[PDB]
């Protein structure tokens, strides 16, 4: 629980669902089965002075799962407000990376998972989010992971910037894939570390949309 | 600007990486004999109990701490306090700092009397095993082997019930944790308890709906059957293990095969042909290739450990028709591992029977194309030597050695350079002369520096087998030849020859032909070969008396300190400094 | 002043693939300034050699090259540039064929590449590295305006031209060259630039590479410039080949890439060549090397 100029960054981290309370939820979502690790109050979301926010957490990122077994999902926040929110709008202005790269005094971070599943053994599914803050900004990072052990590897990442005191954030949603057999030359130790094998997953989808503040 | 210990502590927290940082957790030792007995309890303890979000290579070592702070607390009168900030370690989401800091509670528990281990470490055991975060019940799997033998019967009970509650919980990955420490638990409890209440629990995770959970159960099969006396073998453990052999997922049949000589061992022989032979036929042919390289592998261990009745007759029945098929199937590392252990029954089976049943499969892998099989057929023929001549065997491997020793890849010419003095050794000198002394001499102007590399040491064994005249009748007269080679990396080679030889060719040799041959490139206008002559004489020069110091090197040095090339000049002034001359 | 007492520490903590702290390459880049600058633009080296090409921090892989060619300072060694920017260990990479070539003047010889520059070292990863590895850019300063005194070409036995790019249309003899302010930033035109980005390829004359900077040179162009200074191949080594070497122009320019697997793309096979006492060449392919909180994230 954060607080950095008009801003309420609260941080919420916990245990997985009970082994009830997930057949509950997964008739909600007339899902025959969630994940094996379900972070159901697990939620890191962040507040504005004013009434409007963004939230990440899982149950909202299951529902834009469509007609599965690996969980895949384009979820990229939900949307918070008290009838009073930002607004969404596809841009050309995206975010710009050397000024992240820039080293400033760290304010505050926290990792927060959402979900994770071993796939049978098969591979691994794991959804997480992580946020720093900066000085005059604060940044964050959304990443669905996936490995299917043996077929393929997927990721669904989506970043939000916003340059402090700057009437707006962005959010850049990335989405590559690639089958395995498609990539031999790459060795399989990289095959578990995401920030490591990223650079070599082709592009699938590319979106960039700036996140727009109301007054009153 | 701080205060008393903990907070200059705390101050290296906040610095930059990990070692400065972590360099002052593994002071925490150290600040608690400045503390006072007490001052380590009341003052420092409830500060590492309120954990910190900070990297694994600092909680590792915070937990290691604790497992050795008894004495800095007070003594085993006061090891309770150590629970606290060790709960919290066993609970972090890390799995490795988890582990870490299980180990170190169970080192304390023996630390605790026993009216102490009945009030704080085995109610520890409840809030790990009954905790909500999935994490402490993972931990808790760990702490029941510590325990159970050193509380009362009755709390014995409760354990039991947890234990069992632990094997059918909900989430799949404390079931695994669970079949892990399971062996660990069987062989803690008393002999008819382990009947009733773990082979239960031992079934149902070998048949669980995760194949994580049912490879895992196997390996702990072993630690069971290893308690329980011969008659009841067959009545509760063979049922399970009978099963997961064929189990869908090759991971389970992998571990039984990967563990298939520790059963019998085990088990005993006459259920290995009543269950165990059965399997085996099946394993060695089944789908996926990985299980058979296992269970390939273990061919030897297994006919080995088999009763005298039998040893020679069930492998030429049940096991012979099943080994062949396996050399001619295409899949390349499944030979990989056969070939390293099938020339290991020659001795098990007999003499007339192995030459005339044994061998004519045994050249098909010699002259496979994989080289990674031809390799460990070699490296594993000492125990077919003994039994059958060398001669029989020796006109055969003749190419086989030459494929090797002139592959197109470099990695593979290396591999054999390994293994010639080994097989040196066991086709004596005679031999070597006639046939392989042309391979290992052309080995040292290979275009890889790396087997020129090897090839080098590789004639220091060469003479450790053979005698120190060997040197001077096959191997120096051809080395010393190369110092003529134009090749500038070929001259040296003789240098890099005279440094290795020189330690075990004695004295009476590096004087007669080798020093004249390395004063005399004295000369040579690369200073690639002027410096490492310097590099070379001052190696062997203490091998040499005296008198053949200030005779002929001497002069050389004092006149390689003259080369203008800068190199030569620190290391030929370098090479006198070194040996007691000026 | 046996300074050379450390030098050679250094370079066992290097060939253990472990760093050089700020305070030491301070030093070192330091006295590589005072080697480095009195070397000519084209820089003569004796007859026996082994020249390699890119590296491209593939340290493991340049250990491997060791074992192909031979350890340092038994071998002449030759690298044409790129040492940096595309492998992981671009730091630990740079510093050790840095502090061979302060230790042995004469056994070394290490030229400048298209990415020893301030420009492409901050998009391609040795500047993303060199915070990673010490939280901040005095390191790549460090380098950066040492890469700056790197020799652009090199002449061996006064036969054979070794660069890291190709020919120039403003440069037509080695006079021009040796004329050249080779202490600056690789520019985005003029020879300079030209010679650590030119390319050579089939279509005859001069053409518009397609990486922009530089040039495209054929036949036509090597022969009337090889044959105008005397000299029997160029030796080139920007581009990459699945061979590790390629002959191109009837054999009057050779291309040498010495990192294998180039960043997972291709597989190519890495390649050297070694140069004995006379001049008379002979190639190395080789494969590669086998063996194996809180942060700034982006
Ligand atoms: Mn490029």
């Amino acid at each position: 629980d954060f607080s950095f100029g008009p801003w309420k960054l609260t941080a919420s981290k916990t245990h997985i669902m009970k082994s009830a309370d997930v057949e509950k939820l997964a008739d909600e979502l007339h899902m025959p089965s969630l994940p094996e690790m379900m972070f159901g109050d697990n939620v890191l979301r962040i507040q504005h002075g004013s009434g409007f926010g963004i939230e990440f957490n899982a149950t909202d990122a299951l529902r834009c799962v469509n007609n599965d077994w690996t969980y895949t999902t384009d979820y990229k926040g939900t949307l918070l407000g008290e009838s009073l929110k930002l607004k969404v709008v596809p841009t050309t202005d995206h975010i710009d990376t050397e000024k992240l790269k820039a080293r400033e005094q760290i304010k505050f971070f926290e990792e927060v998972l959402l979900f994770e599943d071993e796939l049978h053994d098969h591979g691994v599914s794991s959804l997480s989010v992580k946020i720093r803050v900066m000085p005059s900004s604060f940044f964050l990072l959304l990443r669905f992971f996936l490995r299917i052990d043996g077929v393929l590897i997927r990721m669904n990442d989506t970043r939000l910037y916003h340059e402090a005191d700057k009437t707006y954030m962005l959010r850049e949603y990335t989405s590559r894939e690639s089958k395995i057999a498609n990539l031999m030359h790459v060795p399989p130790s990289l095959f578990t570390e995401p920030n490591e094998i990223s650079q070599y997953l082709p592009i699938k989808e590319a979106v960039c949309e700036k996140l727009v503040f109301p007054e009153r | 600007m701080s205060l008393y210990p903990i907070a200059v502590l705390i101050d290296e927290l906040r610095n930059e990486d990990v070692q400065l940082r972590l360099n002052s957790i593994k002071k925490l030792s150290t600040i608690a004999l400045a503390l006072g007995v007490e001052r380590t309890r009341s003052e420092l303890l409830p500060f590492l109990t309120d954990t910190i979000y900070d990297e694994d290579e600092v909680l590792l070592a915070l937990a290691e701490q604790l497992g050795t702070f008894t004495t800095l607390v007070g003594g085993p009168e006061y090891v309770h306090c150590l629970l606290p900030p060790l709960e919290s370690l066993a609970t972090v989401e890390e799995t490795v700092v988890r582990d870490k800091a299980v180990e170190s509670l169970r080192a304390i528990s023996h630390e605790h009397s026993p009216s102490d281990l009945e009030a704080h470490f085995v109610p520890l055991v409840k809030r790990l095993a009954g905790g909500d975060w999935f994490t402490s019940r993972t931990s808790a799997c760990g702490l029941f082997s510590v325990c159970y033998p050193r509380v009362s019967s009755a709390v014995k009970a409760e354990l039991r019930q947890y234990f069992r509650n632990l094997c059918s919980d909900d989430t799949p990955m404390v079931r695994r944790a669970a079949a892990s420490k399971l062996g660990e638990f069987a062989k803690v409890l008393e002999l008819d308890n382990v009947k009733s209440e773990i082979i239960p629990m031992f079934s149902n995770l070998a048949s669980d709906e995760q194949d994580s959970v049912r490879l895992l159960a196997v390996e702990a099969c072993v630690n069971i059957a290893q308690l329980l006396p011969q008659e009841d073998l067959e009545a509760l453990v063979m049922p399970t293990l009978r099963q997961a052999a064929e189990d869908k997922s090759w991971r389970v049949r992998y571990m039984v095969a990967d563990k298939f000589t520790e059963l019998q061992k085990a088990v005993g022989p006459e259920i290995t042909k009543t269950d165990l032979v059965p399997a085996f036929q099946n394993l060695m042919k089944d789908c996926e290739a990985e299980v058979r390289a296992a269970a390939s592998h273990k061919v030897k261990e297994f006919c080995e450990n088999l009763s005298a009745d039998c040893r020679e007759n069930v492998i030429m029945s049940q096991i012979l028709p099943c080994i062949k098929e396996l050399v001619s199937d295409a899949n390349q590392h499944v030979k990989s591992a056969l070939a390293s252990v099938i020339m290991g029954l020659s001795p098990i089976l007999g003499k007339d029977n192995t030459i005339e049943h044994l061998l004519p499969l045994f050249l098909a892998q010699l002259k496979d194309e994989c080289p990674e099989v031809r390799l460990n057929i070699i490296s594993n023929l000492d125990c077919v030597n003994e039994v059958i001549g060398i001669r029989q065997l020796s006109q055969s491997l003749l190419p086989a050695i030459v494929e090797l020793a002139e592959d197109a890849k470099w990695r593979v010419r290396l591999a054999i350079i390994e293994y010639m003095p080994l097989l040196a050794g066991q086709l004596g000198v005679e031999f070597f002369d006639e046939k392989l002394n042309s391979l290992c001499m052309a080995w040292l102007v290979d275009h890889v520096y790396a087997i020129r590399e090897a090839a080098t040491s590789n004639l220091k064994k060469l003479v450790e087998k053979f005698g120190k005249e060997w040197a001077h009748a096959t191997i120096i007269p051809k080395v010393l030849a190369m110092s003529g080679d134009p090749n500038y990396l070929h001259r040296m080679t003789t240098l890099f020859c005279i440094n290795v030889l020189s330690e075990v060719c004695g004295q009476d040799i590096t004087t007669k032909h080798m020093l004249p041959t390395v004063l005399r490139m004295a000369g040579d206008p690369v200073a690639n070969v002027r410096f490492n002559v310097a590099k070379s004489l001052q190696k062997i020069g203490p091998i040499l008396d005296n008198s053949t110091l200030q005779s002929e090197v001497k002069p050389i040095l004092e006149k390689l300190t003259q080369d203008q090339d800068v190199d030569v000049k620190y290391f030929a002034q370098e090479a006198l400094t070194v040996l007691s001359l000026a | 002043k046996v300074f050379t007492k450390e030098l050679d520490q250094w370079i066992e903590q290097l060939n253990e693939c472990k760093q050089l702290s700020e305070s030491q390459v301070k030093s070192l880049c330091e006295k590589a300034k005072e080697i480095l600058t009195k070397e000519s633009n084209v820089q003569e080296v004796r007859c026996p050699v082994t020249v390699c090409g890119d590296v491209h921090g593939q340290f493991h892989d340049l250990m491997e090259l060791f074992r192909i060619g031979g350890k340092s300072p038994d071998t002449n060694y030759l690298f044409m540039g790129d040492y940096v920017d595309r492998g992981y260990y671009s730091v630990e990479t740079v510093t050790l064929l840095v502090a061979l070539k302060v230790r042995y003047r004469e056994r070394i010889t290490i030229l400048r590449g298209n990415h020893e520059s301030r420009q492409i070292t901050q998009v391609y990863g040795f500047y993303d590295e060199c915070l990673r590895k010490y939280g901040n850019a005095n390191v790549w300063k460090y380098f950066t305006d040492l890469f700056d005194y790197l020799p652009l070409t090199a002449l061996v036995d006064g036969q054979i031209f070794c660069l890291h790019g190709g020919l120039s249309p403003s440069i037509d003899t080695l006079d021009h060259i040796r004329a050249l302010d080779r202490l600056q930033e690789v520019p985005h035109e003029g020879p300079m630039c030209d010679l650590l980005w030119s390319d050579p390829d089939d279509r005859g004359g001069w053409g518009i590479s397609p990486r922009g900077a530089g040039y495209t040179f054929g036949q036509d162009i090597s022969e009337t410039f090889n044959h105008a200074n005397g000299l029997t191949l160029v030796s080139r080594a920007h581009q990459l080949v699945m061979e590790g070497y390629n002959w191109c122009h009837d054999r009057n320019v050779v291309t040498i890439f010495s990192a294998p697997n180039y960043c997972y793309r291709c597989g190519n096979q890495a390649a050297i060549m070694e140069l004995d006492d006379t001049l008379k060449y002979s190639f190395l392919q080789f494969d590669p090397a086998p063996r194996r909180t809180p942060d700034y994230f982006l």
